[PDB]
């Protein structure tokens, strides 16, 4: 809206590998990361004078 | 084959398996090949249930290129390696193979290459034991657990001990050579008989607290 500073996206990585099977064996988990992704909000500007006699 | 005699009890378990139960920590592995280990590796072992292993390498990537899938954390675990993996057990999670043509034949080995379960601690696990001298033991509550490494010297193992076979001994007393697992006791109390290296009086099965 030419007034906000920031433009953000998500991304997400999900994470976890297989185990082999054991009845009495630890349980391995799965889990997942988010990092957020931001670009700034460049203004420019441009101007004019102009005279009478101009 | 059947019962040629009859106790007073039954027994309170087998060895491998568990008596009580409570926190406990286990891992699957691959037996490896004490053949495959490259050091001499002179301790040698059947993969029998009751021993304790030791980690060896891994073997999570699949392939033979460079562009390798790493399916699972896949651990590569030896008989009597000196970092210790675990103790195997859980016998019923594996298919009995029978011995020398004999299909129906009992077995306590677990073939090379195979998947077991290694409890690294456990509340009460029934391991078999072994003497780590020639005289006679009394193993107590408060009494420690070494297991046989794969490098230990002849003239360390003059008993002739398997490869993973797990000692028990008393505070400051480990059999020389051998490598303990930390905060292991015998629970149960025993006794071992005097031995000789011919004779090898297998030590009576003792429930046993890892971690």
């Amino acid at each position: 809206s030419w007034e906000d500073q920031e433009i953000v996206q998500g991304i997400v990585e999900p994470a976890g590998t297989a185990v082999e099977y054991g009845d009495h064996t630890n349980i391995p988990l799965t889990s997942w990361n988010a990092n957020f992704e931001r670009r700034t909000i460049v203004r420019g500007e441009l101007g004019m004078m102009v005279g009478t006699l101009e | 084959m059947f019962q040629k005699q009859v106790y007073r009890q039954y027994t309170p378990g087998f060895p491998g398996d568990l008596i009580e139960d409570g926190p406990k920590r286990a891992r699957p592995g691959r037996i490896m090949s004490l053949s495959a280990v490259n050091p001499a590796a002179t301790a040698t072992g059947p993969n029998r249930i009751s021993r304790a292993f030791g980690y060896a390498g891994d073997v999570s990537a699949l392939g033979e290129g460079q562009p390798k899938t790493i399916a699972a954390r896949a651990s590569e675990v030896v008989i009597g390696g000196a970092n210790f993996f675990g103790v195997l057990g859980h016998p019923k999670h594996y298919a009995l193979f029978g011995s020398a043509g004999d299909s129906l034949a009992p077995s306590y080995d677990l073939p090379d290459g195979a998947e077991g379960e290694f409890f690294d601690m456990a509340t009460g696990l029934v391991v078999e034991i072994f003497n780590g001298a020639a005289t006679a033991l009394d193993l107590d509550y408060g009494d420690l657990v070494a297991y046989v490494p794969n490098n230990l010297p002849t003239a360390d193992n003059a008993l002739g001990l398997p490869a993973g076979a797990l000692v028990g001994f008393k505070a400051g007393s480990m059999p020389t050579g051998l490598v303990q697992i930390p905060n292991a006791r015998i629970v149960n109390a025993i006794s071992l008989p005097a031995q000789s290296a011919g004779n090898l009086v297998a030590g009576v099965t003792i429930v046993q607290l890892t971690q």
